[PDB]
């Protein structure tokens, strides 16, 4: 049916259109890019003077701190949140042979824009609505620990401390159990789904003039990869400038009245990736050579294996 | 006693203005017979002399402007509302000639211009109560108003109160300033977002707003204004932020027609020089892979890349980037207040800077408000797939079609009752002959029409209370996954709540479930295993208890359910067998998860045999008394169950390249399933007599018909096949010798059925064991 | 049974006929004094067709026997308009209207 | 606290207490394995309202026997009047609402609290042991003549306790849904005591606070409930009250009932006076 | 008579038990193994 | 699925419906649906009606008749779509094609071929004839 396919002018102008306008927006208006993340959030924290009342910036994080503490059974999808939270993100991505004077100013530039996102109560914003999650892997979550990496980048030490009594002076468990359902919801290197994708991939093109939208279902085997990686060096900057009592509160909360021991669930996480790509390894044992698609799926699978060995190694870095 | 003396007597304000709130609710949601019979009290002379008093009092006065807006101006607002967010432009020549810009890179005036989207009208009706009462009623309309003098005094109102607030008088209209310009300003933005406003009145608008940047008194924004009159406006300012949307979508759909026009005229220009073209052989095919043999949609991503292999010369290629950077010079991206953007985002700002806003409502207003004037790019992206551009020779049945799915959208905000219902049935009785629901099946997802139908079907599903809503729905369902593949795909991400309410008469969700997963070889091997758990406990529970609509209607008691089963096992043929080739993935699965269950299959093979069974069968059916004593019957009932059960069992199979090779996977389960099912007893069914019509017509819903045989050759061709000749011979001999002379005496429906019978089972059979 | 008392005289040669447009600027009331219908808040004179069965009964054999520019005031029993289950949110049932009729122009 | 996994045992039977979902405790001699239980202290605020749900029943079914004792022989064991009123007034005063001027991270954490211990205090009786002292006090209407059955001092102080016994019952079922939806099937429990012209601002607030908070109650009332409510309206005053309850009941949740909506534009529009 | 539930009963006011020591003085002392107490319900006001 | 038809027969088959319908609510008798398709040409016995009601009551609706029409169509257009697939392969168009003009037109048509499939492809079927190539196709 390739050779049978009608060409543009024997086609009606109306369908020949909406190829026009798909095709404008896929090549043109999704590749451009702009930068107006920085300067929204600096017009808005320089509006904290005027001719001790709150800031607009600081207006808008405690507005998405009473949508996170009311009581409803799940969290509804807010795209102004999302729309919101990746701005803060790329807005301090900026600073994230070279000389001495100049790494460091990239450094003070970095802690000043985690300054400027901070101080305004953004550090226990991001831990109320992960409480509020309660194990839901929605696209929310992708947004909010985005910032939360953002904020915590570099090894800050005031934005810890900041989170560290917040949960101390509240007591109040669900963040650290809902860390836990996030850690189990995650994907491994299946070997069902995987020849399900091999059989799949065999249809280059669908009849009738279609074009086969491989971006759809993507990939089937370690479609949760990046998140998985995301909540990974989410905890392992948390305790990157080695400070003890995160350590000790992560692997029991004396606090709180249940303790949940991340460290553990970090090796029973790996425990099933060890037992993953073992068996993705005797599933390959016989073949020769390793096509396109198992080489992608196995630095797919090495890469958040690297991730949580710099999870587990900065839990143990420090006395 | 004067309306005006309720300032003073506080008691009996208290109660008109809570009866006018009775008299809101009541004829609220879209209910317009209500809504004529209300204005026989609150007649419109006393309507528009109470909207420029200003004697009257403060909650008075506001309640009289929201019950105006709920009796006439609610029922068209909310469906233009819902229709302002799809865009669908026709090729009319009005859209032709559109650009950005103004001709005279200066920013015109927002929603001052031409515009070509098809919006269905108001459908205004005069009230009347002298007419005669008829003896149900199609359809009653919302109240006829006089717009022409009702958007002239609404200009006026506002015009006096912007004006009269630069005075800072001690006694405004209503006693507050909130008073004075909330109940005027929601009135101001409902008639703006219906349309009645013409260009002139609009710019009127601006100059109200803002005199100094829409120039083509003190302005509205610079005056100190309280929290509710802020809220106001930014729902005013939504509106002109969406008519520069849509301004700017036309004005890129105008460009798209303009440049195809362009586009095809090139190409087969090309063509008509590459026929001529005989210089080169190993390069013409090069040249000829994106006319011939690429798809069309493949045509415009190839010739579109010319951005930092395009055969485009380099006078139709910089037209574009003509087009493109105008576009990112009319949003905010600079490509090197006076404008909208820049007005808007000073001004929440500045009320930012103000006080503390203690109002959860106005500040996420805000600051959506002013996300979509910085990220313009990304609101336009985000809003262009659900714009969508048709002929010009459509638009007499598409605005047919938007008025009628406007009745659905409209009746999704009231709860279902008696007559509400019939409504229903008329207006998806109605959308499945406009023809346009054929020819562009893009549009009608993009619409939100397949998710219009499923809430009702969420909402009524939850016993069932309306069974003829419940089909009409699933049934268009049925239909819209067979106008494209695409149509099928948007359908199998709502399959867990399909399947789970499948366990009525007519048709049924399981029927949705089927009709999304058929014919398409992506949907049916991405399928998950937890979909196919369902079906098997459904039909493990339709083995030990029976039918509870049997048993209620007078039949006989049997032990278990027949043709509720059957509706299961024809749906996992679907999943197993796509196209005439089985599935491994699917097929492995449904096996492995089977026979764990013994209850799943008939309670003979769980034990007596096969053709035992049959052969009962023959003898309820047979007999009046053991038959069930409308249309359902017991005794045909239990062969479609189990010739559902054989053939099932028989396209999970295995091909023969799978056992032709060393895979200890294929025959396994062809050891299970020869094992599960013994051979000679389906040389017995196959070999089975049949009552022949001849000098009289049988029943076909209360005998044998050879649809079961069917499937018992279906699953010894395919599981067992024909390798020797003694089993050749004999099952040819004594199973389909008295069938063909039974065929060759009929020379009827059973003439005709057995007929496909033959042509399409044993007869392939016979030309695989040919030689 | 429809009582027509005059109000004004009017011209007393032209009366309508079959399949002949009417401009009626009417005001209905009930017979305890409440108005419950008025032409004249609207602004818009009602227009109906004589014969066709638009209006109810008690209407159109009141607003047969006038004449051009008169105007009159009916009594219409509740058995000739809205007996039984009447018109809901209006009229309440087995109620008596009264109408003044005024035409305006084309018979 | 919950690292001991010890066992209860008597002293002088020495039987171990294990298993037989509902599965009944016995003291076994054979014993089980899994009858190490774990001890975890409850909460504060549990346990007080524990203990005055047992001094409240202990009062109340005091209370009715006490009330029945005289219901069906006339006057021609003395009630604990005086006890029956405070321990409604620290009632009413226990489960009184936070104020609005509060702050939003602090009225939050009252208003979970609020809604778990009126949950826990309905699962353990102290609702239909309210019906019932209400149903058995509303046979007689009259406040002097009718109540001569008990005495002078429970007569005079017979229309105190019927105005507590409705303003605890509209604290009751304030807010929480759970509770509003037992008030589905003895909605005319309700509805046919708005004209008993004793303590008519007390079943009106309940029913007020029945329909505000519960969608399911709004399909199921016929054209008598609403004909009552007009009733209610146009004998005891031009109220406001009665049309907020009126608005209540065309729409819920943002949706409409037109079973509803149209038996008031026939009733209460029509008439005119 | 004494059942098993979930955990929904759990968070109820049913599932709660109160332990008194025999003797008089000192009854809020830690309790030990070998130690004679009583089971009390604090809703019914009943003894196990 | 109905996307094989292009607008203009779909326009034309409601064109034919709705001129022969019984009162606009979309439904003709057993007799009609042969009426309907003997006034655009197309002249089937009766056997090539008697399977499509057996396939689909007495009331034929329009997306019954509108698929009954899209399988009338596509068999013939499937068993004909694979010889003017054919025709680009060779000059003239009798049906016989070089076998060294077809290894680079053969890997360039846009279905992500390789060499290697062209090479399994066409040694396991000088010049071959048109009616093997069919049966080299479907196999």
């Amino acid at each position: 049916a390739c050779f049978r396919m009608t060409p543009l002018y024997n086609l009606p102008t109306h369908r020949a259109c909406n190829m026009f306008l798909e095709s404008y927006k896929a090549a043109w208006i999704l590749t451009e890019d702009h930068s107006f993340e920085d300067r929204m959030i600096d017009d808005l924290s320089k509006a904290g003077e005027q001719e001790k009342k709150p800031d607009p910036l600081h207006q808008l994080v405690l507005h998405f701190s009473r949508t996170a503490l009311t009581e409803k059974s799940k969290l509804d999808e807010d795209y102004l949140y999302m729309a919101y939270a990746d701005i803060m993100a790329k807005s301090c991505h900026l600073e994230e042979e070279v000389s001495f004077e100049e790494k460091e100013m990239e450094k003070q530039r970095l802690l000043y824009q985690q300054s400027r996102l901070h101080t305004r109560g953004a550090a226990e914003m991001v831990l109320q609505m992960i409480s509020a999650c309660k194990g839901e892997t929605g696209a929310m979550v992708s947004s909010t620990l985005k910032l939360g990496i953002s904020i915590l980048n570099g090894g800050n030490a005031e934005v810890q401390q900041k989170m560290l009594d917040y949960l101390k002076d509240k007591k109040e468990v669900g963040f650290f159990q809902s860390i836990q359902a996030l850690m189990q919801t995650c994907s491994v290197l299946d070997l069902n789904a995987f020849e399900r994708q091999n059989k799949a991939e065999g249809l280059g093109m669908v009849n009738e003039d279609g074009t086969v939208i491989n971006r759809q279902n993507g990939e089937k085997v370690m479609a949760d990869d990046e998140f998985t990686q995301d909540l990974f060096r989410f905890l392992q900057l948390l305790c990157e400038g080695h400070n003890n009592d995160f350590q000790n509160y992560l692997r029991t909360q004396t606090g709180n009245t249940t303790t949940i021991n991340i460290i553990i669930c970090t090796v029973d996480y790996l425990l099933r990736l060890q037992e993953s790509i073992s068996d993705f390894y005797w599933y390959y044992s016989g073949k020769d050579v390793i096509e396109e698609q198992g080489k992608r799926n196995f630095s797919k699978a090495m890469s958040v294996a690297k991730q949580v060995f710099n999870s587990l190694t900065e839990y143990i870095q420090g006395p | 006693m004067d309306i005006l003396e309720l300032s003073e007597r506080l008691d009996l304000q208290r109660f008109h203005s809570h009866t006018l709130r009775l008299y809101r609710a009541v004829c609220a949601l879209g209910n317009n017979r209500v809504a004529h019979a209300l204005c026989s009290h609150v007649d419109q002379a006393q309507l528009l002399h109470a909207l420029e008093d200003a004697h009257l009092p403060g909650p008075l006065r506001a309640g009289y402007y929201d019950l105006l807006i709920s009796i006439h101006l609610e029922s068209a607002c909310r469906s233009r509302r819902s229709m302002l967010s799809e865009y669908i432009v026709p090729l009319t020549p009005e859209t032709r000639a559109i650009t950005l810009f103004p001709p005279g890179r200066r920013h015109g005036l927002p929603g001052v211009g031409v515009t070509t989207s098809l919006r269905p009208p108001h459908h205004f009706s005069p009230p009347c109560f002298v007419a005669a009462l008829p003896a149900e009623a199609p359809a009653r309309l919302s109240p006829a108003i006089p717009l022409e003098a009702l958007r002239d005094k609404a200009l006026r109102m506002l015009g006096e109160a912007v004006r009269d607030g630069g005075q800072h008088a001690r006694d405004p209209v209503g006693g507050s300033v909130e008073f004075q310009f909330v109940p005027v300003l929601k009135l101001v933005s409902t008639l703006l977002v219906m349309g009645i406003f013409g260009d002139e009145d609009v710019k009127q608008i601006l100059k109200m707003i803002e005199p100094e940047v829409f120039t083509e008194e003190e302005g509205l924004l610079q005056m100190k204004l309280p929290e509710s009159v802020k809220l106001q406006m930014c729902n005013l300012l939504e509106y002109f932020c969406d008519q520069e949307l849509q301004h700017r979508v036309e004005s890129l759909a105008a460009f798209a027609e303009r440049y195809v026009d362009k586009l095809q005229a090139n190409q087969r220009s090309r063509y008509a020089l590459l026929m001529r073209a005989f210089t080169m052989s190993a390069a013409e095919t090069a040249r000829r892979t994106r006319e011939f043999r690429s798809p069309p949609q493949e045509q415009i991503n190839m010739l579109l890349h010319f951005k930092d292999d395009c055969p485009l010369p380099e006078d139709i290629r910089q037209d574009l980037q003509d087009f493109h950077q105008d576009l990112l010079a009319h949003c905010g991206i600079q490509l090197e207040p006076q404008s909208l953007q820049e007005l808007v985002s000073h001004m929440v700002v500045r009320w930012a800077q103000e006080d503390y806003v203690q109002s959860p409502e106005l500040v996420r207003a805000m600051f959506s408000l002013l996300h979509r004037q910085y990220d313009g790019l990304g609101e336009l992206l985000r809003a262009l797939p659900r714009a969508y551009t048709i002929s010009p020779s459509s638009v007499e049945d598409t605005m047919s079609l938007l008025e009628c799915l406007g009745q659905i959208r409209s009746l999704l905000i009231v709860q279902m009752g008696p007559q509400e219902e019939n409504l229903m049935i008329q207006s998806i009785g109605n959308i499945m002959n406009n023809k346009v629901f054929y020819q562009h099946p893009n549009l009608m997802r993009a619409l939100g029409m397949h998710e219009t139908v499923m809430e009702v079907m969420v909402n009524v599903l939850g016993e069932i209370r309306f069974p003829k809503m419940v089909t009409s729905c699933c049934r268009f369902l049925c239909y819209f996954c067979r106008i494209s593949r695409q149509n099928q795909r948007s359908m199998f991400d709502h399959l867990s709540y399909l399947l789970e309410n499948s366990g009525m008469q007519g048709s049924t969700p399981l029927d949705v479930a089927a009709a999304s997963v058929i014919d398409n070889n992506e949907l049916a091997l991405a399928l998950q295993e937890q979909d196919l758990e369902k079906v098997v406990s459904y039909l493990a529970g339709c083995g030990l208890q029976s039918c509870p609509m049997l048993l209620a209607k007078g039949y006989p008691d049997i032990g278990w359910n027949p043709c509720g089963g059957e509706r299961y096992l024809d749906f996992l043929r679907f999943a197993v067998f796509v196209n005439g080739e089985s599935v491994e993935e699917n097929a492995n699965v449904v096996v492995r998860l089977l026979i764990r269950k013994p209850e799943c299959f008939g309670p003979a093979l769980r034990g007596s045999g096969l053709l035992a069974a049959i052969e009962e069968a023959i003898r309820i059916s047979e007999d009046p008394a053991r038959d069930g004593p409308n249309r359902v019957h017991l005794g045909h009932a239990i062969m479609s169950f189990y010739a559902a059960l054989i053939d099932l069992l028989g396209r999970c199979a295995p091909e023969m390249h799978l056992i032709q090779a060393g895979k200890g996977e294929a025959l396994r389960i062809r050891a299970i399933l020869r094992s599960l099912v013994p051979l000679d007893d389906l040389v017995g069914i196959i070999s089975l007599p049949l009552q022949i019509p001849t000098l009289v017509q049988p029943k076909m819903s209360a005998s044998f018909v050879p649809d079961h045989k069917a499937s018992m050759v279906l699953f010894l061709d395919r599981v067992y096949g024909i390798e020797n000749q003694d089993f050749l011979l004999h099952v040819l001999d004594v199973g389909f010798l008295p069938d063909m002379r039974a065929a060759a005496s009929l020379d009827t429906e059973m003439a005709l059925a057995l007929n496909r019978y033959l042509c399409l089972a044993v007869l392939p059979l016979i030309t695989k064991c040919a030689p | 049974g429809v009582e027509i008392e005059t109000i004004s005289p009017g011209d007393g040669r032209t009366f309508p006929k079959k399949g002949q447009t009417c401009v009626v600027h009417y005001t209905g009331m009930l017979q305890n004094g409440k108005k419950f219908d008025s032409s004249r808040d609207r602004n818009k004179p009602f227009k109906f067709r004589i014969g066709k069965q638009e209006v109810i009964k008690g209407f159109e054999e009141g607003a047969a026997q006038m004449s051009l520019g008169q105007r009159a005031k009916l009594t219409c029993t509740p058995d000739v308009a809205y007996g039984a289950t009447g018109h809901p949110g209006v009229i309440p049932p087995n109620a008596t209207l009264i109408f003044d009729v005024e035409l305006l122009n084309l018979e | 606290y919950g690292e001991s996994l010890c066992f209860v045992q008597h002293v002088a039977s020495g039987l171990w207490l294990t298993y037989a979902l509902k599965k009944k405790a016995i003291l076994h001699q054979e014993g089980h394995m899994d009858d190490a239980l774990f001890l975890t202290r409850c909460q504060q605020e549990e346990s007080q309202a524990a203990r005055m749900i047992h001094s409240t029943a202990g009062l109340y079914n005091q209370f009715i026997k006490g009330l029945d004792s005289f219901s069906g022989k006339p006057r021609g064991p003395a009630l604990p009047i005086e006890a029956v009123i405070l321990s409604l007034q620290d009632l009413i005063g226990y489960f009184e609402p936070p104020s609005e001027e509060l702050q939003h991270e602090e009225k939050q954490s009252k208003l979970r609290s609020l809604r778990n211990r009126q949950s826990l205090f309905q699962e353990e009786g102290m609702l239909s042991l309210v019906l019932n002292c209400i149903d058995r006090l509303n046979v007689y209407t009259t406040a002097a003549h009718f109540a001569e059955y008990a005495g002078e001092e429970a007569a005079e102080s017979w229309k105190e306790i019927v105005n507590l016994l409705y303003e605890l019952l509209a604290s009751l079922i304030r807010g929480n849904r759970a509770n509003c939806a037992l008030f589905s099937t003895n909605l005319d429990w309700v509805v046919s005591k708005l004209d008993r012209l004793e303590a008519s601002s007390g079943i009106l607030e309940v029913l007020y606070c029945v329909l505000i908070e519960s969608p399911e109650v709004l399909n199921i009332i016929q054209e008598n409930h609403i004909k009552s409510i007009i009733s209610l309206l146009d004998k005891h005053g031009r109220n406001h009250k009665v049309l907020d309850v009126l608005c209540s009941l065309c729409v819920c949740n943002g949706v409409a009932v037109r079973s509803n909506q149209d038996l008031i534009t026939e009733n209460l529009l029509p008439g005119r006076e | 008579l004494v059942y098993y539930e979930g955990g929904a009963v759990c968070t109820h006011a049913r599932s709660l038990w109160r332990l008194e020591p025999l003797r008089i003085s000192w009854s809020g002392s830690h309790l030990r193994w070998g130690q004679p107490l009583r089971i009390r319900h604090v809703t019914t006001g009943r003894y196990l | 699925m109905a996307d094989q038809l292009t607008e203009e027969q779909i326009a034309e088959f409601k064109e034919a419906f709705s001129l022969f319908d019984k009162d606009g609510d979309g439904t003709i008798t057993t007799k009609a649906l042969g009426t309907v398709m003997r006034s655009l040409g197309q002249n089937p016995t009766e056997a090539e009606l008697q399977d499509m009601i057996n396939e689909v009551n007495g009331t034929i609706d329009f997306p019954a008749f509108l698929t009954m029409m899209a399988r009338k169509m596509k068999d013939t257009d499937s068993e004909e779509e694979i010889r003017e697939a054919f025709r680009v392969f060779d000059k003239d168009g009798n049906g016989y094609i070089s076998a060294a003009a077809l290894r680079h037109v053969m890997t360039n048509l846009g279905e992500k071929l390789t060499d290697e499939e062209v090479d399994e492809m066409i040694r396991e079927a000088g010049q071959v004839n048109y009616e093997a190539f069919v049966q080299m196709m479907t196999a």
